[PDB]
Order: C-alpha cells, then structure tokens, then sequence
RNA sequence: UUUUU
RNA sequence: UUUUU
RNA sequence: UUUUU
RNA sequence: UUUUU
RNA sequence: UUUUU
C-alpha cells in the first residue's frame, strides 16, 4: 500500500 | 400516561421497545452518514485517487489531525509519512467539502483515533500536540486529548471532565460574529447629470442668480 | 406517523429541544439513517417545542431506564451538563417535566442542570427594526434650468 | 410568491454540496445554516424563526 | 466501530497499525522538509557559500 | 473564469518561493497564507472560507 | 409600500 | 451589475 | 411563562 | 449547534 | 497557525 503523490493542479478541476 | 391526539395514542410501543439505535448515530454533534459520504467522495475526486489507496490517505489525515487540530481556518498542506519522506496534500478539499464542519466530519474517526493514541502510547510517550498546547499534566489522559474527541456514555468521568476543561480553556471567550463587512461597496449615488460645452464648470451648468455688483 | 414520533422522541432525548435547532433529525431504519427536516417540528410548535415535547416526558424517562438495562445509555444532554451519576440518567433531558412524583434528588439535579444550562442568558424583547429608511423622500424637482443637481439658482450671490 | 419553494430548494441543494446563494455571499453571512434565508426576495412570515428573521 | 462510506470501511487497519511517524514530522508548528530545503538553498545561494563551509 | 486555476497557480508558486501577487502587496495584506485570494478578479464562491471572504 | 443586482 | 491597474 | 441544541 | 489550528 | 528581536 504505497502512499500516493498528487499534483499541484489536477486536470480534473 | 402516554401522548395522545384526538384520543388515539401518538407513539408506537411495539416499535419503541425494539428501537435501540446507537447514540452516536442519532447525535447532533456528528455529521450524518450522507454528509460523510459526500465529503469522502468530494475529497477522493479532488485528490484524483482511486479506491485502493484512499484509505492510506485517510490514515494519514486522521493522524495529522489528532495532532494539529481540526479548525475551520486550517490551510496550507498536511503531511504524510512515506517511510522517511514527507508527502504534502492540499488542505482545501478537506475543509471546503466538510459539512457542517470539519470537526463534525472527523468526529467519525474518534474511536479509532483514541485506539491509535493508546497504541502509540505503548512504544514511546505520545501525547498529541493538542494535549501539549492545553498543557495537560497527565499522560494517562493522552487518548482523550484531541479536539475532535466525541464524548459518549462510555467515556469515564475523569476523561469527560478533562475534555470539558480543555474545550473551555481553548474556546475562552471567543465572540461569534454573524456578519462581516458587507460586499456592497458603493455608498454614494450614481451621477446621472450631463456635462456640456456650455457649462461654466465641470460641477455647475450656469451661475443663474449671481449678480456682479 | 407513530414510528416517526418514536424516532423524534429519541432524537430529542439526546440532542435537546431548543427553538434554534435546524437542519434535519435522523431515524434508525436498521442500519440506515433516515433524515427528516426539522422545520415542521419547530415551526408549528406552540408555545414552544419544549412545551410540546413535555407530553413525551414519562415515556422518555421509561425509554431511558429501559435502554439503561442492556448498555450504559446517558442522554447526550446529561453528558453536556457533565452529570457524574448514571443512576440519574432517566432525568437528564431538557424537556423533562417535574411532577409531584419526581424524587427530591432528581428534582435538585434537574434544577441544577437547568440553572447551569441557562446561565445568565439575557432575554431581548426586540431585534433590529424592519424599517430601514431613516431619511425623508426627496420630493424636490430637477429641471434643465438648475445650476446644479442639488441647487436651483444662486440667488443672493454677488460676484465682487 | 416563490419564497417557500426557493427556501425548500436551497435547503435541498444544501444536502449534496455547500450551496450558499450569492446574495448571502455578498452580505458576508458567516453562518451556513442560514443559507435557506439568504435571498433578497425572502418573505418573512409568522413561521420564520426569530434568528432567521 | 470504524468510519464507513457506502458500507466500505474508510480507514486501513493494516497500514494504520504500522504507521508510526515522528510527532515533529507531522506537526503544524514546524516548517516542512520542502520549505526547509528551499530556505537552506536560498540562504546558501545568497551567501555565495559552498557546501563545505 | 480563470479564478480557480489562478488560485491553484498562486498556491503552487507559494511552494518554492514567497509569491504574493502584486495586488496583495498594493493592498498591504499582512498575511502570506492568504496569497491565493489576493487578486482583483477573484470569484467568491460558497467554498471560499469565511476568513478569505 | 418602494429602494437589497 | 459597474467602479480594484 | 420564555431562554437548556 | 458553531467557535478548540 | 501567526504575533516572543
């Protein structure tokens, strides 16, 4: 169970 | 004596004797399951995270809060431990989709948070930072020293008193303001008056009754 | 409707009967939450919702004593007031109706709880008045002959 | 005339997302629970609670 | 009793039992490692000082 | 229309250096944490926090 | 009563 | 609503 | 009497 | 009920 | 959270 890394500005906005 | 309306009994004894809900399920100080589901979906969609690795993020979020509070004014990022690395997640989805408040949303995590703090208190002294800020002098009450603790009928009397005193000391005499500065800025009236080349001044048209000598 | 009344009585035994309660109140359907708006409950209650729910006092006390037989069930109002005695859990709701059969200790506990909850809440008879216009309507005319939008002539003015 | 349905609609939208009407944002209302009452064509009746009034 | 959303549990017990971060690492009253690194780099570049001294 | 992306961009630039938009400097805003909200075309929504509003 | 964009 | 360089 | 969320 | 960073 | 020179 790795810990995810999110982006600054997601394209889903 | 039971409530009556037009002679007919208002209650239902058969259902009442079998109606035994959990206290935290009907409590007003905790977000409803619908609101919790909406917040969870909104956070998951905002983070662009699938169902497999969202529980890990929830694990990290619960720990972060046990330490640094659940105020409505928290901003910036919250951090997670990936081994020895810091993973920073924005705090906007967590606090902006939380209805009615983030504290009432995180009250769902209260039992697991207490269990986690009691478990961390087995291999090292682990007092949550909220308990340090309130200057709690008893380590044994470390499982009860977070701001989103949910007092239930099973909470011991000493723990309940300590939590109440901590809440009273933290809130102090904070006055609640219902309004802020109004958004309507224009306090004057629009000047519909015309301006013409015949005017004697930009502010006046003629000097009608003025008499020179 | 009696089932809904059953759920409403329980919800209140826990979360109070103030005039300012809003939102929704929940009922247990097995393991599911059923949410009912609280506006009909508090808007049609005369003179107050507390006085309406005082009719449920005996059944509420019986229900709390019955729930206190299979698990520790202190109503949330008794937790907020920090009541240190579980045996007085049947008496720890805000719509309790003190009668001549209520024991002296229960009566004293209820009175102290009410005094601690009400504190020194000042009662205001009025709020901000709804009449907003504090000025007078400007019935004065405006004409092309005016020297300014605020003045008609400059009558006595003498230039030098 | 639309006041009751408008209040019901705002309370219903306040169940799946935070929905404060823009009039309530302009007036800088700091309480979300009073979002059903924050439009300019609200019609105060005898059933409107004192705090909302 | 553990948090649930649509019947599925929200937390992860297996990772939670093994999640033991340092308190100062997740604390809000201390700059993040990224911010500390950025400050250190900025100070080093401004001082025109190499890594040795 | 660019308000959400502008706020996200200012919060992202506020991760590698202090980036207060010049509009926030002109208005003499004394809090850096409110740098994502300090442009004149900000669009206040129901998700904007009370302090930011 | 109106004046709340 | 506009008027925030 | 009300004011106890 | 909220207000506990 | 900030505000401790």
């Amino acid at each position: 169970h790795t810990v995810p890394r999110i982006k600054a500005i997601t394209s889903k906005m | 004596r039971m409530p009556k309306s037009k002679g007919a009994t208002v209650l239902n004894l058969e259902h009442l004797l079998e109606y035994a809900p959990q206290q935290i399920d009907i409590s007003n100080t905790r977000a409803t399951q619908s609101q919790f589901d909406t917040w969870y979906e909104a956070v998951q969609l905002a983070y662009d995270i699938g169902e497999t690795e969202m529980p890990t993020v929830m694990n990290g979020l619960m720990v972060w809060c046990i330490e640094n509070g659940t105020s409505p004014n928290i901003n910036g990022v919250w951090v997670m431990m990936d081994g020895d690395e810091q993973v920073e997640y924005p705090l906007k989805p967590i606090v902006e989709n939380a209805k009615p408040t983030l504290r009432q949303i995180m009250a769902h995590f209260s039992d697991v948070a207490e269990a986690y703090i009691e478990m961390r208190n087995k291999k090292e002294p682990y007092m949550p930072r909220y308990g340090l800020v309130r200057n709690l002098r008893d380590g044994s009450l470390a499982r009860y020293a977070f701001d989103f603790y949910e007092v239930t009928s099973r909470t011991p009397v000493r723990a309940r008193e300590a939590h109440i005193q901590m809440k009273a000391a933290a809130l102090k005499s904070a006055q609640s303001r219902l309004f802020g500065l109004d958004g309507g800025i224009s306090t004057q009236e629009e000047n519909t008056e015309r301006h013409t080349t015949e005017d004697v001044s930009p502010s006046m048209h003629t000097l009608l009754g003025v008499k020179n000598m």
